[PDB]
């Protein structure tokens, strides 16, 4: 009903094969030309990949700076009130990037910030300014 | 299987039904209610077992119904009818048995049989114990035909058939009891060895015979579930549907490497992409630092927007810092993935030129088993005749297989060098027309109601003719003789003075350095008693090598078994032998086989007996008076000698029913 396992034997194939007296080794040569095509591009590849990995050298640990352990704080002082509006102005309404601009603010309470002054420091009128980006 | 069913098995009987020739001869029963079918039935399988449980004198009707019981020893007619269909087919005394009721006086018709071949042997014997006269013409100085042994001092080496093939349900079992043939059993142990000369290693003799099995399948699956046996208008052969069951293996593997590197560039460029990230986004990372740092030099007291700066930057930095990290997260994921591709490669061949080299020595068997290159046999038919093959070990008659139809001529009328030049067969009846071999001029004339033709299927063949039938033979028969496969296989026997291989294998296998020498000596047989090893040739060799003289092929076999067990061991030999089948006039080959184009079907056209056209015009339409015996005439067993004397048991009944009568039809 179906061929023993390991062998492989489509309807499809067959034909291919049939087809022509010499077609048999032309298609196990395009493949076989084909196989050398992948491998010289994996050579290609691979040579690329290392280089890309030579520069690479380094990581980015000259360049990182130490963690801010820092207890969240529930009263505004004017200095990250103004943090605040700056941040706002430069992201938008990334709730988040805006709290670790502040640092002693949690997530939440900018949200809440945005209502509470939402007319003294004009949020609105400031974030139309970031929609101009 | 075991007591009356076991009989009918033993007899290639289905035990619980009704052949279709058995039906010819009782149309009344088969026609008729279940009950009275097993009673036949039961009557025949009794017959047989009574027959077979001591073939060594005539099971005569009278003792068969006496130790019938009832209710089956009754109806003493159709008792009379079972056993009297049963004798005249050979299902029960045939071969050598001691008659109980002796000839009669005087006899009834006459036969011609041409050949005494075992097939001839066997029908001349039944056809006499018919109370016919039967006189056999044959060509050689011997009897056998293609059962032929050498016989040297204490050498007993056989250039003809070897092996019976298994006694369960075959006639041979009844001949061996008959007859003194020492059968030993094959044991199924081969060890290779290659070109060299060095034992193939038991991982690979056990990987590649595997191959070659699951191929011979796959061939099967192309040809019943495929239906590949047309290509190009011609009939597809075993040999092609093989390579191209080959070609798609290798073709799969390489398919297999493709999709498997095609899986390493698909992810070396997704790393390429990714580190195009990592570079862009560290140099990012370069700007936001240095900025930083120019922003975090502005020393306090600063006023809010360049404090702003300095956490703001600060942030950005930290967040590229972040991508970059869940970004090399993802390169060490894709460097264990393409590490782990470049672990686990396919198969790097299907076959390497060592192996199929070895794949080479299992078709060489292959090409052994059909005496013939692959390229020849039928892809749909050449093992058409599976389903019967008998069950048991197979074996080998030890002191020569000649013992069998030397046996089966005793009390014969055989003419040997007598060579059948023409045959002429009318409405009135025949006459041959022989020479005698050593001297031609001698000329012989023998007329006879009937001749049964036993000619090898490669002297029938033979252009221009050996024998000529006047009037010729219809197209229908030479057109099967024209479409059937006489093959070609040959054997070389070595004797020497000591035993200097392995006695505990009776054969092992010497691999082909070539494709096209694949059957050139590649297979050795010890099967005798005396120091003999048995060296195939078989395939496009078998052809070649007969252009070849005995001392090079004598040779070639020192030279591989001098390889394959060393230069020391190997003596001269004392007394050698090279058959060369295909030359030999008497058979013009070795054995049938099935080929392309034709079919089992082309052996029963052999097997169906030739009616002559009336003399008179207008003349009743006459009896058949030329009938034919041989391997090639029984499409269920050919190229062997149970099928050689299944098929004369055939017609001498064939014939007997013509000349006799069948009087167990009413
Ligand atoms: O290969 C052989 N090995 C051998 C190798 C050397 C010497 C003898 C024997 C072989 C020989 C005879 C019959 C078969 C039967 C299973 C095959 N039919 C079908 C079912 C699997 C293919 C095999
Ligand atoms: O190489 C072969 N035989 C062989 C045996 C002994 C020594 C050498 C060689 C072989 C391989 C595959 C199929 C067959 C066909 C005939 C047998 N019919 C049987 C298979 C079950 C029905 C013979
Ligand atoms: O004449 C033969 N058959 C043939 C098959 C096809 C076409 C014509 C003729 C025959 C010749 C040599 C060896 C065998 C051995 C394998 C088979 N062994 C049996 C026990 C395993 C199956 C068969």
């Amino acid at each position: 009903r179906k061929p023993p396992k390991g062998m492989f034997l489509s309807q499809e194939d067959v034909e291919a094969v049939s087809a022509n007296a010499t077609a048999a080794t032309t298609v196990l040569r395009q493949l076989d030309m084909e196989l050398v095509s992948v491998k010289r591009q994996i050579q290609n590849i691979k040579q690329t990949n290392s280089a890309l990995k030579e520069k690479l050298d380094g990581g980015i640990e000259p360049y990182r700076l130490p963690e801010v352990i820092q207890k969240c704080n529930a009263r505004w002082t004017t200095e990250e009130q103004l943090l605040a509006v700056q941040a706002i102005r430069k992201y938008g309404r990334d709730f988040q990037a805006i709290s670790d601009v502040i640092g002693n603010k949690s997530v939440v309470q900018v949200k809440n910030f945005f209502v509470n002054y939402r007319r003294r420091f004009n949020i609105d009128e400031v974030l139309q300014e970031w929609e101009a980006e | 299987p075991s007591g009356v069913e076991g009989a009918a098995f033993q007899s290639r009987l289905p035990h619980d039904r009704m052949t279709s020739q058995e039906a010819a001869c009782f149309p009344d029963i088969i026609s008729g209610p279940q009950q009275t079918q097993k009673v036949f039935l039961f009557i025949r399988n009794r017959t047989l077992q009574l027959w077979l449980d001591n073939p060594k004198i005539q099971l005569t009707f009278e003792a068969t119904l006496q130790q019938l019981e009832a209710p089956y020893n009754s109806d003493t007619v159709l008792v009379h009818r079972v056993h009297s269909y049963l004798e005249r087919h050979g299902l029960i005394n045939f071969g050598i048995y001691k008659r109980i009721k002796p000839l009669p006086t005087k006899k009834t018709g006459k036969v011609i049989i041409i050949g005494s071949g075992v097939s001839g042997l066997a029908a001349a014997r039944q056809l006499q114990s018919f109370g016919m006269d039967v006189t056999l013409l044959e060509a050689r100085d011997r009897v056998g035909g293609r059962v032929a042994t050498f016989r040297k001092g204490n050498y007993v080496a056989d250039l003809g058939a070897m092996v019976v093939t298994g006694l369960g349900g075959n006639p041979m079992a009844v001949v061996s009891k008959q007859v003194n043939m020492e059968l030993a059993k094959i044991k199924q142990k081969c060890p290779l060895y290659e070109a060299n000369g060095q034992a193939v290693p038991k991982e690979k003799d056990e990987m590649v015979e595997q191959e070659f099995n699951r191929l011979l399948e796959a061939t099967s699956y192309l040809s019943h579930q495929l239906d590949f046996n047309v290509l190009n208008n011609k009939p597809v052969s075993l040999g092609q549907a093989l390579e191209v069951v080959i070609q798609l293996q290798e073709k799969h593997v390489k398919d297999e490497q493709i999709e498997h590197w095609k899986k390493i560039v698909k992810t070396q460029e997704e790393l390429k992409e990714l580190l195009n990230k990592m570079v862009n986004l560290k140099e990012k990372i370069k700007e936001l630092h240095q900025q930083y740092k120019e922003a975090s030099e502005v020393k306090p007291p600063r006023d809010i927007t360049a404090e702003f700066l300095v956490k703001s930057k600060h942030r950005d930095l930290t967040a590229l810092c972040k991508e970059y990290d869940e970004l090399a997260e993802t390169q060490g994921k894709l460097e264990e993935k393409l590490q782990e591709l470049e672990a686990n490669p396919p198969s790097d061949v299907y076959l390497s030129s060592r192996d199929r080299q070895i794949l080479d020595w299992h078709f060489a068997n292959l090409e052994f088993a059909n005496a013939t290159p692959l390229s020849t046999l039928s892809l749909k038919h050449w093992d058409q005749d599976d389903d019967f093959e008998f069950t048991g070990s197979h074996l080998t008659v030890r002191n020569g297989y000649s013992c069998v139809p030397v046996a089966l001529a005793e009390g014969l009328d055989i003419k040997l060098n007598t060579a059948v030049r023409q045959v002429r067969y009318t409405a009135s009846g025949c006459e041959v027309i022989a020479v005698n071999t050593r001297s031609t001029s001698q000329t012989f004339i023998y007329k006879c109601d009937a001749v049964l033709c036993t000619l090898p299927l490669g002297v029938l063949k033979q252009q221009p003719p050996a024998v000529q039938f006047v009037p010729p033979l219809p197209e229908w028969k030479t057109s099967a003789v024209q479409r059937m496969g006489f093959g070609n296989l040959n054997k070389v026997v070595l004797c020497f003075d000591r035993v200097f291989w392995d006695p505990s294998v009776n054969l092992f296998g010497h691999v082909g350095s070539t494709t096209a020498s694949r059957g050139e000596l590649f297979l050795f047989w010890n099967l005798y008693k005396a120091p003999i090893l048995l060296a195939l040739v078989a395939g496009e060799a078998a052809g070649i090598m007969e252009n070849i003289s005995d001392d090079v092929i004598v040779g070639r076999c020192l030279a591989i078994l001098k390889g394959i067990f060393g230069s020391s061991a190997v003596p001269q030999p004392k007394e050698t032998v090279v058959s060369r089948w295909r030359a030999d006039p008497w058979a013009r080959g070795s054995y049938s086989y099935v080929a392309a184009g034709s079919s089992g079907n082309d052996y029963d056209l052999m097997a169906q007996p030739i009616t002559p056209g009336p003399s008179i015009p207008g003349a009743p339409q006459p009896i058949p008076r030329l009938f034919f015996a041989g391997e090639h005439t029984i499409r269920n067993y050919p190229a062997t000698v149970h099928g050689a004397l299944l098929s004369g048991l055939r017609e001498a009944g064939r014939i007997a029913d013509q000349f006799l009568g069948a009087m167990y039809t009413l």
